[PDB]
RNA sequence: GUUUGACCUCAAAUCAGGUAGGAGUACCCGCUGAACUCAAUAAGCGGAGGAAAAGAAACCAACCGGGAUUGCCUUAGUAACGCGAGUGAAGCGGCAAAAGCUCAAAUUUGAAAUCUGGUACCUCGGUGCCCGAGUUGUAAUUUGGAGAGGG
RNA sequence: GUUCUUUGUAAAGUGCCUUCGAAGAGUCGAGUUGUUUAUGCAGCUCUAAGUGGGUGGUUCCAUCUAAAGCUAA
RNA sequence: AUGGUGAA
């Protein structure tokens, strides 16, 4: 029988809210290798012949995502359920709850990574966004963090 | 980093979560062959602190050894025998059973150009390190040899 | 000799691509082994495999998302086959008599899901060059007005091509896939044949063309 | 065996971050690690081994001169739009030709006559004949 | 079952379409009265008049799935352009001029060419008549010589001349032509078709744009595209 | 939308790029180990090089501190044991040579900046292009002698 | 020595002011059972700490940071 | 005793 600390996944965000979260994340897809390379080539050509606002992108790497967490810099955290090493993500929801940061779980690590170029991403987070982020956070809260606040129970 | 938390989580092995994980993984390991390739290390923190890296050329193996010679050294030798072209740099525990013990072993390919082209691991390609586990030069082998620090006929011409 | 299924399995190429390969090369009885062996050495197999890999990678990109990757992924002619089947230009002219009927029929077909508009445009433009060349060397010798159409016979260096001009009336619409492959092969042949004929005629190729006249009649009254 | 967990620690929220690491200038500077690559590309362009992107578009640009005879089909046989009056066969023979079994059918056309050019009908069987000939064009044993 | 978002989107689109139609109709009613005292504009212009001019119109799909509105639906039914990718030639007139704005969002208009008209007529054509469900194509001129030709339109070339020269029999022939069902652009789905459709859709936004302004100039694009 | 692709896993190749068997074995590294305390000796097993191994202290030290590892003299036939046959060292001291160090470990996040393979040029490799590995972590910056951010 | 290149808001060190500031777990350890020249190793139940821990002798002191690795003489 | 040899 699964312990109460396990099975927190599998029970994940609903269809509509998950789709909305995916759509919101698609608005800040990080520049891919080809796009970054072509942009750098264009910049070099412009400078070689004849100073920009800070960029924004989704956070995906586990190490730096956790680094942003604990510092309270993570506005939202999205976690995959089918990750093979469960211990990598067992403590992440607990850390997010302790730090007071919204968090959510999704089914399919590959689908999580498809919005961040990489084949798989395990977890994802956002640092900056326009205004639908607050509504999405409220929906995620009311649908998973407060409705299923009894995750500590059952087996 | 996640490793800072993963190490502490793995420290409390008797905890419910790790107890469930071990009993879940024991059946999967048993269903596998005696020696089989592992796509990724089940204990990434341990492997990473053991000098293993995810770059190309690194291979993780797993092997089952009967319980009841040092088990770690026997497992290393067994994996090296099948993996003739690989070098058994180190191995570590992952799971134990009543009748069998499971130890994960990380292998480094010396023939791969990636391993030879970096100065941090090119030393392993030298012929001196061939069959390192056979001579017990690994961490388990050195410990078994008793290479501790401290207390723990000749005739000249005149 | 090996069976058709056996040859396909040896080539491990789906029947759809095997049809194209056979049409380009030509293999028939049950089939002689030597022909299959020669086909297996053709470079067209590598190009077909590359196209299949491109399609599967494009599908992967579309399923994953990031359409920019699919757009960036977008980055051939059977010249060798032409020499094999046509050892010399007179041989190509000889084979024209039956090959070009398909092209001339396609020149007047309507655009549909089975035929892209580009194919019809290319077929129509090829006529704009064929008729233009024939109207300069004055090789027309027959003008039989048949029910199937005006049976032209241009004395193309003494082979009397029997090409038929379909009527301008709507040709209401068989497996067009084979017809599509035949049209592609005939267009590839036509490119080089027209190049050679224009070079022989002494006119600089490609010559200038008038589009305002094309917007009036759209046909031979253009492209000098 | 079956008991719930206790959220003794996951009930209060920290205010200050766990660490007071100083803020690095790089976070406030435009990606010097990226200016390095920009200047590397500038050097490569200066050396001339890298083509500017415009030249790539500007450069996105010839006369090349079992093999039995195909046996071409016979030429036209009195299928003219204005054929001799004697060649306009009776309807009974035309009906038999139309009802004749396919493939085995000998004639590839139906006799007809039209005086006015504008009255000439458009051929509807042109595609079928071409499709039939396509089979022989590559399936013929030769 | 249908998800909520679709209904809300359809309602929002219908509201905007109805508001635009009402505003355009109200402005045109005052413009016709010639008061032209407290309206945005009174004159008409085209940028890229109500003078006679033969134009080709193509029924495009979109905008979003707005429920059929009475005014635009009836106007399309007059031209029987309900089906997508269908087009018909209409004689431009001052009375017909407001119809462009009335059904601008659903159709694209432009000035055709003699070669384009000839090719379209000789390549496509329908005669839905003698049970008379047959979609017989203009195979022969015998039908044109019998049913038509009372006014001298005996062959297809006569129909082409009437359409291009706006002859007396233009109304009769146009109705007889049973306007053609032009093939859609991509006409496919699957591995390559998805990407081709996505690439083509980008040009639609830059070409088929509606400013929604009451005094918006008539949208015109060259028919040479197809 | 019962169609689909991803991710994960399981198989196949007269596919491309790679490697282990065996021999020698004086020396070396581990397992096993017999008899006149004999002996952690001989034989047997597995693995390597010109040396092997060890090597930069959870060391020795009770001093006015030394300061990687290994060899020689000395310590010493002493400490210690079996006090009985026999076994039996080590610090310090002098001699020959001396070398340092690398990752886990704290955010590169204003840019996975990393690298294998295929291709076109000049070739113990370098450049452009393409793919793949990579986020379940590839480069620089830190290895306790601390170290990082800034002025 | 001879040379063609030297570079891009590129890299490093040092003293001053200031703020931050980690450590190899079925592992040490413990009991037993076999081996060892009363050290160590091995099988096995238990198996933890970080102003913490390992080795020693005097009323608790001296030194070091183990459970990863490379390195000619 | 070690490691091999063969046979009814």
């Amino acid at each position: 029988k699964v312990p109460p600390t396990i099975a927190q996944f599998q029970y994940t965000l609903d269809r509509n809210t998950a789709a909305e979260t995916f759509k919101l994340f698609n608005k800040y897809r990080p520049e891919t290798a080809a796009e970054k390379k072509e942009r750098l080539t264009k910049e070099a050509a412009a400078v070689a012949e004849g100073a920009s606002p800070k960029p924004y992108a989704v956070k995906y790497g586990l190490n730096h995502v956790v680094a942003l967490i604990e510092n309270k810099k993570a506005k939202l955290v999205l976690i995959a359920n089918d990750v093979d090493p469960i211990e990598l993500v067992v403590f992440l929801p607990a850390l997010c709850k302790k730090m007071g940061v919204p968090y959510a779980i999704v089914k399919g690590k590959a689908r999580l990574g498809t919005l961040v170029n990489q084949k798989t991403s395990a977890v994802a987070a956002l640092t900056e966004v326009e205004a639908a982020l607050a509504k999405l956070v409220s929906t995620i809260d009311a649908n998973f963090a407060d409705k299923y606040d009894e995750v500590k129970k059952h087996w | 980093g996640a490793y800072k938390y993963l190490e502490e989580l793995q420290r409390k092995k008797q905890s419910d979560v790790l107890r469930f994980l071990q009993r879940v993984r024991v059946w999967e390991y048993r269903q596998k062959n005696v020696i089989h390739r592992a796509a990724r290390p089940t204990r990434p923190d341990k492997a990473r602190r053991l000098g293993y890296k995810a770059k190309q050329g690194f291979v993780i193996y797993r092997v089952r050894v009967r319980r009841g010679r040092s088990l770690r050294a026997t497992a290393e030798e067994r994996v090296g025998r099948r993996a003739a072209n690989l070098r058994v740099l180190n191995s570590y525990w992952v799971n134990q059973d009543s009748t069998y013990k499971y130890f994960e072993v990380i292998l480094v390919d010396p023939q791969h150009k990636a391993i030879r082209r970096d100065a941090r691991y090119n030393w392993i390609c030298d012929p001196v390190h061939k069959h390192r586990e056979a001579r017990g030069l690994t961490a388990t082998g050195k410990k078994s040899r008793g290479i501790n620090k401290g207390h723990k006929l000749s005739l000249w011409r005149y | 000799f090996i069976t058709r299924s056996q040859a396909v399995r040896k080539l491990q190429v789906s029947l759809a691509d095997f049809r194209r390969l056979c049409i380009f090369k030509g293999i028939y009885p049950f089939y002689y082994a030597k022909d299959i062996q020669y086909l297996m050495h053709e470079p067209v197999l590598a190009k077909f495999r590359e196209h299949k890999t491109f399609a599967r990678k494009l599908t992967r990109a579309l399923g994953r998302g990031e359409v920019s990757s699919a757009k960036r992924l977008e980055e051939y002619t059977l010249d060798h086959i032409i020499k094999e089947r046509y050892p010399s230009f007179p041989d190509a002219i000889r084979d024209i008599d039956d090959a070009l009927n398909m092209l001339f029929l396609f020149s007047n077909l309507p655009s549909t899901n089975q035929v892209s508009s580009k194919i019809i445009n290319d077929a129509q433009k090829i006529c704009n060059q064929w008729l233009a060349y024939v109207a300069k060397e004055r090789l027309v010798r027959k003008v039989f007005v048949s029910i199937k159409g005006v049976y032209y016979q241009a004395n193309i260096k003494g082979e009397e091509v029997r090409w038929l001009v379909p009527f301008k009336f709507p040709e209401n619409i068989v497996d067009f896939r084979i017809m599509l492959t035949f049209l592609e092969f005939y267009s590839t042949l036509l490119h080089f044949v027209l190049y050679k004929l224009y070079t022989d005629s002494g006119l600089i190729y490609p010559p200038k063309l008038d589009l305002k006249k094309d917007k009036i009649i759209s046909g031979l009254s253009s492209y000098i | 065996p079956y008991e719930p967990l206790i959220d003794w620690f996951t009930r209060h929220e920290e205010v200050m971050p766990l660490t007071a690491v100083p803020e690095p200038k790089r976070r406030f500077v435009p990606s010097k690690n990226e200016a390095k690559r920009v200047m590397k590309i500038v050097r490569a362009i200066r050396e001339g081994r890298i083509i500017p992107p415009k030249k790539l578009k500007e450069m996105k640009e010839y006369d090349l001169w079992h093999l039995r005879a195909p046996k071409l089909p016979p030429p036209t046989n009195e299928e003219s739009y204005n054929p001799p009056e004697e060649y306009l066969l009776s309807p009974e023979e035309k009906e038999a030709w139309e009802n004749t079994e396919y493939s085995e059918r000998e004639r590839n056309f139906i006799p007809q006559k039209y005086s006015a050019l504008r009255k000439v009908p458009g051929y509807g069987e042109s595609i079928r004949e071409r499709f039939e000939r396509s089979l022989d064009l590559y399936l013929a044993p030769r | 079952f249908v998800r909520a978002e679709s209904i809300v989107a359809k309602t929002l689109a219908t509201s905007r379409e109805k508001e635009r139609i009402k505003r355009v109709s109200i402005l045109e009613d005052k413009k016709a009265k010639n008061e032209t005292q407290h309206i945005a504009s009174g004159k008409d212009f085209i940028l890229k008049d109500g003078k006679p001019a033969l134009l080709f119109i193509v029924r495009v799909r979109g905008p979003l799935a707005v429920n059929i509105p009475n005014k635009a639906f009836k106007i399309l039914s007059l031209l029987r352009l309900v089906e997508t990718n269908t087009g018909v030639f209409v004689k431009l007139t001052k009375n017909v001029y407001p119809l462009l704005k009335v059904i601008a969002p659903y159709v694209v208009i432009g000035k055709p060419s003699l070669s384009s008209i000839r090719s379209l007529i000789q390549k496509r054509g329908r005669i839905i008549y003698k049970a008379e469900p047959h979609e017989i194509v203009l195979n022969d001129n015998n039908i044109v010589e019998e049913q038509l030709g009372d006014h001298g339109i005996i062959c297809v070339e006569d129909i082409i001349h009437e359409i291009a020269t706006m002859g007396e029999s233009f109304s009769v022939c146009n109705f007889f032509l049973q306007p053609f069902k032009l093939n859609r652009e991509v006409s496919g789905f699957g591995s390559l078709n998805r990407l081709r459709k996505i690439k083509q859709r980008e040009a639609e936004s830059r070409t088929r744009q509606f400013s929604n302004a009451a005094t918006a100039p008539v949208i015109e694009v060259d028919i040479d595209s197809l």
